C-alpha cells in the first residue's frame, strides 16, 4: 500500500536565504517571558529617526568653523551615502550593508551665538549637474532654498528631495564617470549680524523615507 | 525649561512584588540627592576631550551603606545636570547616558547620541534631567563586580569667551537613585 | 518599510575561524565586521533561539551550558549519529540569564555566562549558525569603512562585457 | 501521476532526543492494565517532599554532637548542591545529574533530651559573601534568622531563599575563584538549660520550589 | 516543574558493553552509573514499551522470550532484512508478568525471569536501546559521587578563551 | 499517640474476585497477631548498627500451616512496634518498611527514610504502626522460594543514659498478616 514515491530530481539545496526549520532536542523548555524589558525596537531607520547625527570637515572638527564677517560663502560639502563628507555617520555603515536605497534624507543645525545676536542663513539643495555652483542667494535660490533666523528658533530640520535616475540608486559610487549623484548641497546666509565666534552643527537621520533594498557584504571578512 | 526627557518610557512602575520584592521592599528612605564634582570646562579642550565617571561612588548615605552590604539588590537613577553660566558663553557639550560603557576610540565619537541625551549650551538649557529605568544581566544586581552604568559628558563644540563673561566654569550635576528595591 | 526589523536581518549564517577537537560556541566567536555580528555588536542587549549547522566526520555531539565538560563522550547527552554532508540541528536557550549581551564591564575579558555551550567530535571542519526570531534592545554605536582618498568613495563594481 | 519528490537535502540524523518513533512487529498485544498497583509516582521533585534526608560530619556520625555547655557556636556547616556537608544526599545525586537548578531548599530539626528540658536555638542564613560570619545571635539575626524552642514542638522545618546571581545557577562549583556559593548557613542558640548528652538530626528536600534545568551525565560511563 | 516525570528523562538511549553472535537484552544489562539505569535502578518496579536501534551485518533477527533459542535462525520469526547504516526497531512488552523489576532476593543472581529477550546476526557492533511511556513504582535508594577532598567539590568546566 | 500512618494508600479494598479468588477467598480466621524477637539495643552500638530480619518467620498458626502449604498466595502485612522505657532515656532509633531488601553498604545508609517509617525515641512515640498493602510479581506469590518483604531497624541516634533510667531495653513489634487471600 505504498503512496507513490514522487522522488525528488534535483532540488533542495543546503542554501543561505532558506526559511526552512529543524527539529528541537533538548528541547521543550520555557523562558520568562521577556515583555516589560526596556530597549525595544525593531527598525534600524525608526531609531534613526529620533536620533540625529554628526558631521565632519577636513578641520577633524565636528562643528562648523563658522567665520563672521563680509565673506558670502559659508563652506560646501557633499552628502552622499559614502563621502568624506559623512563617514562616522549612523546611516552609512548602516547604508554600507546594502545597495538599493530610497527616499528623502535629513539633517539638523543649532546655532551657537547668544540669542540676542541677529543672524541669516540659507538652506539651498543643487542637483548634480547644475555644471556651476551658484554664488548668490537668490540665483542659488533657482534649485531649491529656504531660510530661517535665530530669532523665535534654534532648531531646524531640512530635507532634500530624492532626486534620482530611477526610483532607486546605487550605494557605492562608480569608477566609471565623473559627474557627482547629487552635487554640492550646501548653505548660504544675509548680512551677519554680530559675534566674535560663531559655531554650527549638522546631523543627518531616517525620516518618512529612508528605504533600502537588500543586502549583502561590501567587507575582507 | 526644556522640562523631562525620559529614557525609553514614561511611566509609574511596579513596586511591591514576589518573595524578594517582599524581601526586598522599597526601602524609600534609601532616596537622597547629593552632589558631584564632574569637571573642568574653559577655552582649553579642543574637542574629543572625553572625560567619564562610572557609578556609583562610594557615598556617605542609607543607600551608601547598603550598596557596601554586598547582596541582590536592584535601583533606578534620576539624572539632573546643569553648569550656570552667563548669556555671554557661547558653545555646545554633550552629556550621555551610556549603558555597559566602553573605552572608545576616536572615529567612533561622532557617533554618541545614540543613547539618551540633551544638549548643554548657555542658551538653550540651564538643568539637564535625565532618568534611566533599571536593566542588567539578572533580575537584580550585586555591584562591587560590575557596573550597570556610567555617566559621561565631553566636547561637542569648542567653548568660547568675551571680557563679559567667566573665563572660568564648573559643571555639577545631580545622581541619586530611585525606585529602590534591595 | 520592509527591513532593518532583524526578524529577517538575522537568519543567515556566517563562517568562525577556529575549531579544535572541542570547541566553545558564541555569538562573539564571529568575525567583527561579518554583516552578521556587526548589527549584533551593534546592540547591547539580543536573544533568540538558535540553529546550527556542521559539515564534520565521527559523531557530532552536544552540550548545554552550565556543564561538567569533562562528561561529554561518555553516556552520550543527547545527539544523533554520523551522516554525510550536511547535518542541522538547531538548539533552545540554556542560558542562566533572562538575555544575552555583548559586553560586560567589570573591573575586559568576556563573562564565563553567556553561553551557547560547546561541540566536540574526533573531526570538525566547517561550521554555520543562525539566529531566530530574534531581538535586540539599546542599540550601540556602528561604524563604517575609514575615509582616506579625496573625493566621495570609490569602488569596483561588476558589469557584463 | 507522481506526486513532486520534493526530496531532502541533509537533514535527517539519527540522533539522541529525538521524538520520532517506530512500527511494531510482532505487534498488536495488550497487557492487563497496571492501575490500582500502590507505589505510583511521576516526579523526583514531589517523591522528595514528603521525604526528608540526613547529613553529616566529619565525626561521620549522621547527628549533630550536641555539647551542652557554656559555649555559645554550635557547629556550622554549609549546603551547595554538591558538597562534603550533603553528599548522601536523596537531592544531589539527582541533582548532580543536572547543570541548572532553582527554588528554594528544605531542612528539618529532631530533638533529642527529655521533653522537660528548656531549650533555645537559632537557625539563621548568611549570604554568600558577609566576608565574615556572625559570632553573637543577634548581630547574626542581620541576615536571616528565627526561633524555637522545645515548648509546644519538637519537629520543624526550615528554608533559604533562593538567593542567588541570576534566576538559576550552576549545579557543579568552579575551580576558577574563591568565594563560596551560599555560605555558612547554620546555627545559634541561647542558654542551654540542663542535659547530661543532646543530639540533633537534619535533613533536606524537595518543597514548592526545587527545580531544575537539564541534564548532562558527568560520571566516567 | 516539568522534569523527573519520567516521561520525559528516560527516553535516550545507553551503550552496553558486551556483545557475542548471540546476546541477551536486558536493562539491567546496563551499566549501573549510566545515567539511564540510575533512575531506573533508583526504583523498585517500572514498566514501559521498548524501542532498540542496532548498528550491524549480515540478518538482524529476534524473538520475543520464553521460546526455544535454539530455533532461532531457521525459519525466521519476524523480521525484516539488511539495510546499512541505521536500523530501528520496537518491541512491544512479552515478560509473563505484568510488570519488571531490578533484583528479587531469593535463596542474589538476577531471576530468570524479565527478559526482553536476545537477537541473533552474524555480526554485531554497536546497540541502542530506548524506554517508552514507562513509569516506576516504589523508588529505591540512590548514591551520588563521594567525597574526597576538603571544601565542597571540585571539577573543571568548559569556557571559550 | 501519633496514629496510624499508611503506606502508599489508605483505603478498604477489593476483597472477592476471579476464580482462584473464588477459589482462594478471605479466610478470616487466619489471622492473629503475635511477638518477635527484635535485637538489643544498649549504650554499645554506634551508629549503622544494621539489625534485619526477613518474613515471615515459621509460625504455629493457621496462617503458618498454610504458608508451608507451598501453592499460590498472596496476603496483607499489618506493623505495630515499639519498646518500653521511661521519659529519661535519649536517642533515636529507625523502624523501616523494605520491599526487596538487599544487602546495604556504608554510604547508602544514609538513604533510609525514603521507604514509609516514623521515628523511634522516648518522647513522641511508644507505638509504632504501620501497614503496607499487598504487591509482587504474579498476582499472587509461592513464599519459599522468595521474600517480598522485611521488617528491619538500625541506629538512627546513639543512646543516652543517666542513673534514672534503666541501663538496658529490649524492643518489640506486632506482626501478623491480614486481607488474607489463598
Amino acid at each position: 500500500g505504498i503512496f507513490p514515491v514522487a522522488c525528488a530530481d534535483g532540488y533542495g539545496g543546503l542554501v543561505t536565504t532558506d526559511p526552512k526549520t529543524a527539529d528541537p532536542v533538548y528541547g521543550k523548555v520555557y523562558n520568562p517571558p521577556k515583555t516589560n524589558y526596556p530597549g525595544r525596537f525593531t527598525n534600524l531607520l525608526d531609531v534613526a529617526e529620533a536620533c540625529p547625527t554628526f558631521l565632519r570637515f577636513d578641520d577633524g572638527k565636528p562643528y562648523v568653523v563658522t567665520r563672521a564677517d563680509d565673506t558670502r560663502l559659508l563652506a560646501k560639502f557633499d552628502v552622499s551615502l559614502a563621502a568624506k563628507h559623512m563617514s562616522n555617520t549612523y546611516l552609512s555603515g548602516i547604508a554600507q550593508y546594502y545597495t538599493q536605497y530610497s527616499g528623502t534624507i535629513n539633517l539638523h543645525f543649532m546655532f551657537t551665538g547668544s540669542t540676542d545676536s541677529k543672524a541669516r542663513y540659507m538652506v539651498a539643495y543643487i542637483p548634480p549637474g547644475v555644471e556651476t555652483p551658484p554664488d548668490t542667494p537668490e540665483e542659488a535660490a533657482h534649485c531649491i532654498h529656504a531660510e530661517w533666523d535665530t530669532g523665535l528658533n534654534s532648531k531646524f530640520t531640512f530635507s532634500i528631495p530624492y532626486v534620482s535616475a530611477a526610483d532607486y540608486a546605487y550605494t557605492a559610487s562608480d569608477t566609471a564617470e565623473t559627474t557627482n549623484v547629487q552635487g554640492w548641497v550646501c548653505v548660504y546666509q544675509i548680512t551677519h549680524g554680530k559675534a566674535e565666534n560663531d559655531t554650527l552643527l549638522v546631523s543627518a537621520s531616517a525620516g518618512k523615507d529612508f528605504e533600502l533594498r537588500l543586502p549583502i557584504d561590501p567587507r575582507t571578512q | 525649561s526644556v522640562g523631562v526627557t525620559y529614557g525609553y518610557s514614561t511611566e509609574e512602575d511596579h513596586v511591591a512584588g514576589p518573595n524578594t520584592s517582599g524581601l526586598e521592599t522599597r526601602v524609600v528612605q534609601a532616596e537622597r540627592f547629593f552632589k558631584k564634582f564632574l569637571f573642568d570646562w574653559t577655552t582649553d579642550k579642543p574637542f574629543g576631550y572625553l572625560t567619564k565617571l562610572e557609578l556609583p561612588t562610594d557615598h556617605h548615605g542609607v543607600f551608601g551603606h547598603l550598596v557596601d552590604s554586598y547582596a541582590y539588590m536592584r535601583n533606578g537613577w534620576d539624572v539632573e545636570v546643569s553648569a550656570v553660566g552667563n548669556q555671554f558663553n557661547g558653545g555646545c557639550l554633550l552629556v550621555a547616558m551610556v549603558p555597559e560603557w566602553k573605552a572608545f576610540d576616536t572615529r567612533e565619537k561622532y557617533q554618541l547620541t545614540l543613547f539618551p541625551h540633551q544638549f548643554i549650551s548657555p542658551r538653550t538649557n540651564m538643568t539637564a534631567h535625565i532618568t534611566v529605568p533599571y536593566l542588567g544581566v539578572n533580575r537584580y544586581d550585586q555591584y562591587k563586580k560590575h557596573k550597570p552604568w556610567t555617566l559621561v559628558v565631553m566636547v561637542l563644540s569648542p567653548l568660547t569667551v568675551s571680557n563679559t563673561a567667566a573665563p572660568q566654569i564648573k559643571v555639577y550635576a545631580n545622581i541619586a537613585p530611585t525606585y529602590v528595591h534591595v | 518599510r520592509h527591513h532593518t526589523d532583524v526578524g529577517f536581518i538575522m537568519d543567515r549564517f556566517v563562517k568562525i575561524n577556529s575549531l579544535s577537537p572541542t570547541h566553545v560556541i558564541d555569538l562573539m566567536q564571529t568575525h567583527k565586521h561579518g554583516i552578521v555580528g556587526a548589527l549584533l555588536r551593534a546592540a547591547t542587549y539580543y536573544f533568540s533561539d538558535l540553529e546550527i549547522v556542521v559539515r564534520h566526520d565521527g559523531n557530532l555531539t552536544w552540550v548545554p551550558n552550565g556543564a561538567p565538560e569533562a562528561a561529554l563522550s561518555n553516556t552520550s547527552n543527547p545527539t544523533a549519529y554520523n551522516k554525510a554532508p550536511f547535518t542541522r540541528l538547531a538548539l533552545p536557550y540554556t542560558a542562566p540569564h533572562r538575555v544575552l549581551a555583548t559586553v560586560y564591564d567589570g573591573t575586559t575579558q568576556l563573562p564565563a555566562s553567556f553561553n551557547y555551550g560547546a561541540i566536540q567530535a574526533q573531526a570538525i571542519h566547517e561550521l554555520l549558525v543562525r539566529m531566530k526570531r530574534a531581538e535586540l534592545y539599546c542599540p550601540r554605536p556602528l561604524l563604517a569603512i575609514k575615509v582616506t582618498s579625496q573625493d566621495r568613495y570609490k569602488q569596483k563594481i561588476i558589469a557584463p562585457a
